[PDB]
Order: C-alpha cells, then structure tokens, then sequence
RNA sequence: AGGCGGCCCCCUGGACGAAGACUGACGCUCAGGUGCGAAAGCGUGGGGAGCAAACAGGAUUAGAUACCCUGGUAGUCCACGCCGUAAACGAUGUCGACUUGGAGGUUGUGCCCUUGAGGCGUGGCUUCCGGAGCUAACGCGUUAAGUCGACCGCCUGGGGA
RNA sequence: ACUAUGGUUUUUAUU
RNA sequence: CGCGGGGUGGAGCAGCCUGGUAGCUCGUCGGGCUCAUAACCCGAAGGUCGUCGGUUCAAAUCCGGCCCCCGCAACCA
C-alpha cells in the first residue's frame, strides 16, 4: 500500500522539467537520451520512470 | 509578450481625507474635463446623504459591498476547453469594477442630471434591481453550474 | 533444480502485492529466474503462496 | 419512512466514469448514482468533481434513510475509485473499512483493447 | 519452414555433449517426383457466452451506400477430409576455407568436495558495435553484401499483363 | 499530448 | 333505447387513502459559451383543469348531469 510511512499522503511527484501541465513533453528522444546529462542516474538503467 | 510595467496607485487627497474619495476626478470624468469633474467632488456625497444620511463610516458599507467583484471567469484552452474556469479575485479589486464596467443605458438614453448622478449610482448600488443586476449576479450561478474543471 | 514445496527462501523473490521481483533487480540470470517463476506458479497451486492482492 | 442508519457502499470506477450504489448488508439496494447521471456527458463525467457530485447525489437518495456511517466495496481500475471517497468524507460521511473486491478473470474473453492494428 | 507457452499423463521426433567403438570417400549441389500450412475458404456433424465480415438503425457532412456508434450472422474451437499459397522478411538460394578488435546472453563437460547471481579449458546455441574489404547510396562487416570458389532456380526498359 | 470532422482552383509562351 | 376510465397554456403526462401551492417537460422565442451546429448553461412567452352543477369562501384531489374519445352495427325490434 502507497508509502507505508506516517500521514495519509501519498502526494503527486514530478521528476522532469517543462513536462507537466505546460511546455511538455519527452524532450529526451530523436535521438538525445543522454548518457551524461542526468549524471550517475543513467549508469543503473535506461528505463526508470515507467518501468 | 514580455511587458512588466510598474502598477499605478493614487494617494489620499487632503481636501477629502481618504483614497476612496480621491478617485471621483476620474470615476464619472469625461472628455479629459478633469476640473469639470472636480466641480462636484464630495458635495455629491452630501447629496447622497440627502437620500440616506448615515455618516461616512456607513456611506459605502452596502453601496460597494453589494456590487464589488468576487470572481473572474472565461475559459483556458487545454483540450476540450468548452467550459469556464472560475477564480476568486485578489484584494486589489475590492473597490474596483462596480463604478466602471457598465454604460449600457448611460450612453443610450442618458443617466439623469450630472450633479445628482453619483448620489443616484451610490443609491442604485444599494437598491440592486433592474439595470446592472444580470452582469453581476450571473457569475453567482455560472460559478456553481460550470465548475467541474478548476 | 529449484524446489516448489518449500517457500522459506522463495518468498524473497515476490512483493506483498504478489508481483515477481524483476530480472535486473534479482540479477540472478535466466536459469534461476525461470525456475523461480515455475516454483511460484506451483507453490500457488499447492496453496503455500496466494495469487493476487484482491478480495 | 424511518431511518435505517447502516449500509454498505458499492463503488465501481472506469477510465471515464464512477458508479455508486448503497445497500443494506442483507444485499438490498436503497439508492444509486453515477458521475454521468450527476448531469455530465463526454469527458466532463471523468472529472474529480463529477466523482464528488456522484457521492452527494447518492447521499441525496438516502438522506431520509439516515445512513452516514458505512463500509466500502471497490471495483474497477478507474482513478475516480479514491476521488469519490476523499470527497464523500468532506460531504459529512464516516468510512469504517474499504475493501477492493475487483475480480480476476482467468482470461476467457480477449481483452477489449483489441486493437489489433 | 509454417509455427510452439494453463497443468498432468501415455507414445515420441529434432538438437547437442564426453569416452570407447564401427563403416569405408558412402562426401557438396537440385525443375518435375514425395511430404509439410498461417489465416480465411469447404463437405459432414456439433456449438454460441465474448467479439465481429455480411445486414440494419442513429448520427457526421454540402453529400456519406464509408469513418463514428448501438446491435448482429457466418467465422472462432473440435473430429475426419479437400485447399501448397503469406512482409512464410533479419526481402540476401545451398555448401565451404579464411581475415583485426571490443562486448551481451543461452547450454553440455571434467575438476575444487568451491567468497558467488562461482570459475577455467573445450564443444554447441545466439547477438551488438566496429577494423580491413565491398557498395550509386543505404547499408553489409567472420551468422560479411569481404576473399571468392562448386552447383542450382530465376532475369533482360516502361504502357498492355 | 490538449477538442472528432471539412472538398474544389482548365491544358497553356515558360524562364 | 346505455356504461366509466380519460379530458390539466400548442402536444404528451404527474398532481388524487390532507380540498387552495398550478407542475414535470417537449416545442416556440432570446441570450452566455467551443473551431462550429446541437448537447451544455442562463432565461422569456402562453393556462376559461372538457363544460355546467351538488356541498361551499372553496372541487385538479369527491360526486352528479351534459358532451367528446374508447376494442365495438350499444338496440333497430
């Protein structure tokens, strides 16, 4: 269940800039990626946000 | 686009003592004739006291409270945007709109003698029937019948 | 080669929601992961483990 | 009519709608509402507010039957499955328990997503 | 090749490995001839929940015999038969010797009575980049479109077809 | 991604 | 030659084991609002409760006449 922590939240998270409500989305393809741009986060996987 | 102009303000005028009395050289002023509007400042409020005399602490307590704005409406285009988006107005509008946003009869059949007119508009904003009712009270039902998005 | 009648270690490879821990988070290679999945399907038919988290 | 003051709420949520039924624990219905029958069509019934109007509309069917403290039975994948309950609490109701009772078919019929193109 | 995934049992092919043994050049290539079918079609007999060629009704539009949308038969699966055709596509016919490197998976086999999601030598499977070479250009690059050999089935500008 | 929709314009000096 | 359900702004229909609220709503007419038409949303115009009685200040809600409608040669001797 949800977060297993104290208090009933469970609140929305954003992990990307210019992506949500306005100016989005997916400014990371064709081809981009990029391996260096998020520094150490790209050394573990290429999928993290939806898988 | 990128315009960020500094906001206009008015100072209380020492002849009338308040900021609420300092705008009647602009509210109901026409053709740039500013001293022609000065001709009837604050004596129009003594003429309002000829129709309901209750002193200056009660002179606007319903003649603005009954008519002041509370919501801003219209849509915002984000897909399927065939609805309206109501938002509550900021305190910088608490004394505004109600003496400017309607001229539907004043420019069509006049609005009676000019030196008696602000004493009529401050009495009509406390009578609240016929003219200027629909443009005010429509947003007290629109914001309850079209509120499913924001 | 991996048993389905014992669950005392097999329990490590599944969540409280019944999902199997993904192949690149187990890091155990295919011969283990495929035999662990067979053991989970059998331990579920043998009533030692539940299926999904629905009443 | 006399107040009965007990019951179970049966909630169903889809990608575009939210459905509510109130029953006595004998299994017997006393009121219904949907986010569509709340006076909304198109995707206007998909809103988090149409899920609130459905809760207040089903509460309008039991207002003389006096039910305010109940337990919930939840079906279906739709995001309204919590938006109707967080609103039901703000409408003056007491919630005791929430149980997800969604079934799990062993296939049978092909999933309605199709496409197949 | 097409294709192959609920689970259990009866009958059992294909692939691959280690050591010991055997035949006796039996080795490579291939229209018709002999077998093998995805899906639908089809004779005979069943079955009908879901979905849906056909068929309507309601909408969309200038129009809508189509899209949308509510329904709906055949078809789906199964038993015995017929139908050899598909992007059956990693579009590259089959067999064979050989040429720099860097890396990701699958699986035999001997040994240690083993920090392990082990490991090494050797066999098989299956893959990504890229050097030299090859190409009009994409791209191919040891499972090469390289070096080309031994053969086979096709081809000869387009309209018509 | 962020509303489900909107068809026609004679061959023609000719660069 | 005789019966009882219905009759409520132009149509359809509730109102009725409390006797007064004129109602649900379709159409008609006019505005907000989306790309745009309709949906949506804000509103407007028009009722001799068939038609007269009983009991009454009072009857859509109960009754009785008179009339029309109703599956139907009401009987035509």
């Amino acid at each position: 269940i949800k977060v297993r922590e104290n208090e009933p939240f469970d609140v929305a998270l954003r992990r990307f800039k210019r992506s949500c409500e306005k100016a989005g989305v997916l400014a990371e393809v064709r081809r981009r990626e990029f391996y260096e741009k998020p520094t150490t986060e790209r050394k573990r996987a290429k999928a993290s946000a939806v898988k | 686009r990128r315009r960020v102009i500094g906001q206009r303000k008015i100072l209380p005028d020492p002849k009338f003592g308040s900021e609420l009395l300092a705008k009647f050289v602009n509210i109901l002023m026409v053709d740039g004739k500013k001293s022609t509007a000065e001709s009837i400042v604050y004596s129009a409020l003594e003429t309002l006291a000829q129709r309901s005399g209750k002193s200056e602490l009660e002179a606007f307590e319903v003649a603005l409270e009954n008519v002041r704005p509370t919501v801003e409406v219209k849509s915002r285009r984000v897909g399927g945007s065939t609805y309206q988006v109501p938002v509550e107005v900021r305190p910088v509008r608490r004394n505004a709109l109600a003496m400017r946003w309607i001229v539907e009869a004043a420019r069509k059949r006049g609005d009676k003698s000019m030196a008696l007119r602000l004493a009529n508009e401050l009495s009509d904003a406390a009578e609240n029937k016929g003219t200027a009712v629909k443009k005010r009270e429509d947003v007290h039902r629109m914001a309850e019948a079209n509120k499913a998005f924001a | 080669e991996i048993d389905y009648k014992d669950i005392a270690t097999l329990k490590n490879y599944i969540t409280e929601s019944g999902k199997i821990v993904p192949s690149r988070i187990t890091g155990t290679r295919a011969k283990y992961q495929r035999q662990l999945a067979r053991a989970i399907k059998r331990a579920r038919y043998l009533s030692l483990l539940p299926y999904t988290d629905r009443h | 009519r006399k107040q009965v003051s007990d019951g179970v709420a049966h909630i169903h949520a889809s990608f575009n709608n939210t459905i509510v039924t109130i029953t006595d624990r004998q299994g017997n219905a006393l009121g219904w509402a949907t986010a569509g029958g709340s006076g909304f069509r198109g995707s206007r019934k998909s809103t988090p507010f149409a899920a609130q109007v459905a809760a207040e509309r089903c509460a309008d069917a039991v207002k003389e039957y006096g039910i305010k403290n109940l337990e919930v039975m939840v079906k279906g994948p739709g995001p309204g499955r919590e938006s109707t309950i967080r609103a039901l609490n703000a409408a003056g109701f007491r919630i005791t328990n929430i149980t997800d009772v969604t079934p799990i078919p062993h296939n049978g019929c092909r999933p309605p997503k199709k496409r197949r193109v």
